[PDB]
RNA sequence: GUCGACAAAGAGAUAGUGCGCCUAAGGGCUUCCAAGAAAAACCUCUAAACUUCAGGUAAUUAGUACCAGUACCGUAAA
RNA sequence: GGUUGAAGGUUUUUCGUAAGGAGGGCUGGACUGGUUAGAAAAGAAAAUGUAGGCAUAAGUAACGAUAAUGCGGGCGAGAAACCCGCACACCGAAAAACUAAGGUUUCCACAGCUAUGCUAAUCAGCUGUGGGUUAGUCUGGUCCUAAGGCGAACCCGAAAGGGACAGUCGAUGGCUAACGGGUUAAUAUUCCCGUACUACUAAUUACUGUGAUGGGGUGACGGAGUGAUGAAAGCGCCGCGAACU
RNA sequence: AAAUAAGGGCGUAUGGGGAAUGCCUAGGCUCUCAGAGGCGAUGAAGGACGUGAUAAGCUGCGAAAAGCUGCGGGGACUGGCACACACAGAUUGAUCCGCAGAUAUCCGAAUGGGGCAACCCGCUAUAUUGAAGAUAUAGCACACCGAUAGGUGGGCAAACCCGCUGAACUGAAACAUCUAAGUAGGCGGAGGAGAAGAAAACAAAAGUGAUUCCGUAAGUAGUGGCGAGCGAACGCGGAUUAGCCCAAACCAGUGCUACGGCAGUGCUGGGGUUGUAACAUGCAGAACCGGAAGUUACUGGAAAGUGACGCCAAAGAGGGUGAUAGCCCCGUAUGGGUAAUAAAUGUGGUAUCCUGAGUAGGGCGGGACACGUGAAACCCUGUCUGAAUUCGGCGGGACCAUCCGCUAAGGCUAAAUACUCCUGAGAGACCGAUAGUGAACCAGUACCGUGAGGGAAAGGU
């Protein structure tokens, strides 16, 4: 279910401050399922799943073509632990 | 094969979506084997389905 | 498609600015139909790594290529004798 | 502290528990003829079902809450 | 006949009653064509003819509300239009804020002035790269139904098909638990802070008739007028805190 | 430096501009020969979304996602258009080709319910904290029949063919009968063809013997506001050739509706069908294998060109190669090899009974026959009426008598015939980029409209 963790710069100056942590993941998985992925894959007891989905491009040159819209994940990790990455 | 070490393996030979991970974070040393391991998954479906 | 001249083949120009420039083949463009043979066909390229014009090797028509026989020092088409042995349709020495 | 221009932690400052005017927002009430939606939700009863079960009530603890939208313009340069 | 230079383009000479033929120089770098016979997509100057290219009007009309601009610094090769600052002016039941329909990335940062902007531009809703949308309570579904649609069965019609009961969909309506601040360049009843609420499940105690697709009550509703009391905004006064003379 | 008439006109030269012409082909057009004529509930045509070490498009392929497996061919490169920096695989024999298999997300007949196509929401069985929020697999539409485990059909798509419906413009120099035309269009079904097809037929004193198609007959007979127009048949010459099965009378078994059974109506078997009319080894068959023969000097950037001297030819079709090639390459003629499939080895007879009933005819109103109600035969019927069984019935263009032919009211049937969404091979006194398909090129695309729909330009170092 899990593609890829995020890494840019709005999620990773939050994953320091809180504890949220941001993975891309599949699009048609839920939060129930989302949190029972990241728990039984890191053991790190994941709280307050939320999701968010992102659209294509769909740009345009001279010929067009869509960046394969996916939806992402930020879970926020239990106080004490962190993810490994 | 004998079907009984065969279909466990074609479970945890899924490394496949563990080299893709490590993959998209960085890029991996040889990253041609991600191909290897993907129609090495499938020649043992094709093989678990023949029986 | 088939090919008589396989890489790593010493071969004769027969046609063009040379003209009996020798070699051997590096790589072979099936497709095309060109051969790109050592010392043949030297060309310069103006390259952007601090580098200048640099010189290589271009590619030419197998047509315009002909082996060399293991008798006398000239030309000669090739057959096929099976095994599936190529030897020369001039002196029968494969 | 970031790269002298900015600049968050913190302090004045629990800075009147201030006074007057003003304030229908809405619901009710009156009247009139032109006489002014439906169903779901909520409460009660019983038909089949079962009896020391299952279901119902009150109190405490723990756990769980899904899918899609969330940018920007929107009396306009979108 | 031709890479010792074909067709094609440009000049020149000559021949024929003419349509036309032949030769030379220049560009051009691969085909061409005599004699006899044959065939036809076989000849343009006009159809307010068609397509492409280019002139004239001509450096002419115009540059899109008569709300308005001036100066000094900054980047920069380049500034009347960009950034900053001080002045001036305009809207202000608006030219202000939220947001529906709709648009579907136009949003934010950095590089660029080619095309786009009725001018130039170092600027941009433009170009290229990196980001941006977080919900138990907000809006829809998982709940309900109106107008209307589909519609087994049934009734009609040369065929396609039409009507239509039960049923099933259909908001523009009904039901349903949250408020105030802060942060980022871009998100905030969503993240954080403070403080609450609603529904379900599993344990434990005291308990017991629970119980529809069926019956009933409520949901559940018009126009106009409006006392009394009284919120939020608004106005006036004293007190208190800070800054300045 | 020069010149100068502010400027204009003419002639020559050199520039910009533009794309014509010339040459070429990546694509098209008309056909010939031989096949094939469908896909889909084991989920079609057509899409959406994904899939790459790198991935914006196109191509290929579906969570096994530029790919997996098996059998053959093949023998050095390969990881599509696509290159470059790279990284890997591969003589243990990759890549590639032919055939046969596996996987095959979502929408779409879409089929668990719904819906605004690519979405939402479920029930029953199992397992996962199983328990709320949710998950993984399987089964859950309709109609028919099968008695029951289960089978058949939904839909899409070129033309040919069949059946049911069915115009108008136009011509008649107007127009209504008529033509256009049973054409265009609409609807349903099947096959490689379909329809028709075996005489209740023609013909005429002589005869033929199922249907279909080609040439004449013939623009004839005829029909027609006898106007425009429409237009057969007989006979003859050819392609192909093929004929058969039931109902009934009758005989057996069997079910139903006075103490022998019979009668009627069902089922199975036999009988019976007409116009002189019961009682394994070889050939072919996929990729594939092999396939002859030229050297020199000159011009030239480059030889295939020119001159000289040679060779092959069952191969001098064609294409490419730095210019024009029989002997440079791919090929061509001849010859081999192939998996599935394959290829030759009864007679006569008196009487009696049966030969398709609301059927043939007829009245009324229409349609097709070349034939428009005309002297109108023949065929079909919307309504009404309604015959006999073989010395019977029908036809020979009103009708009657005689002669001749046939035997209706049941069915099947190949060949010769029509077409191309396609397939393999091959041609053109066919086009050559305003031509040829709208489209030689990211074309039914960009643009226009709410929608049906309309629809371009764009080749060359």
């Amino acid at each position: 279910i899990i593609i890829r963790p995020i890494v840019t710069e709005k999620v990773t100056k939050e994953s320091e401050v809180l504890n949220r942590f941001g993975f891309v993941v599949d699009k048609k998985a839920n939060k129930v399922q989302i949190k029972k992925a990241v728990e039984a894959a890191y053991g790190v007891t994941i709280v307050s799943v939320n999701t968010m989905n992102v659209r294509p491009d769909r740009s345009t040159k001279y010929i067009s073509g869509k960046t394969n819209a996916i939806k992402k994940a930020i879970v926020q990790v239990q106080e004490g632990e962190t993810i490994d990455f | 094969s004998a079907a009984e070490l065969q279909e466990k393996l074609s479970q945890t030979k899924k490394v496949y979506a563990d080299l893709k991970m490590a993959h998209a974070i960085s890029p991996i040393a040889n990253p041609l084997r991600i191909r290897s391991v993907r129609r090495t998954v499938a020649r043992l479906a094709t093989e678990l389905t023949k029986r | 498609i088939k090919l008589k001249i396989k890489s790593g083949d010493i071969v004769r120009v027969i046609a063009g600015d040379h003209k009996g420039a020798e070699g051997k083949v590096l790589r072979v463009y099936r497709e095309k139909n060109k051969a790109i043979v050592e010392g043949v066909n030297l060309v310069s390229k103006h390259t952007k790594p601090q580098g200048g014009i640099v010189k290589k090797e271009a590619s030419i028509q197998i047509s315009n290529i002909a082996l060399i026989d293991p008798k006398t020092k000239e030309t000669t088409r090739v057959g096929i004798r099976v095994k599936k042995v190529r030897f020369s349709k001039k002196s029968n020495q494969v």
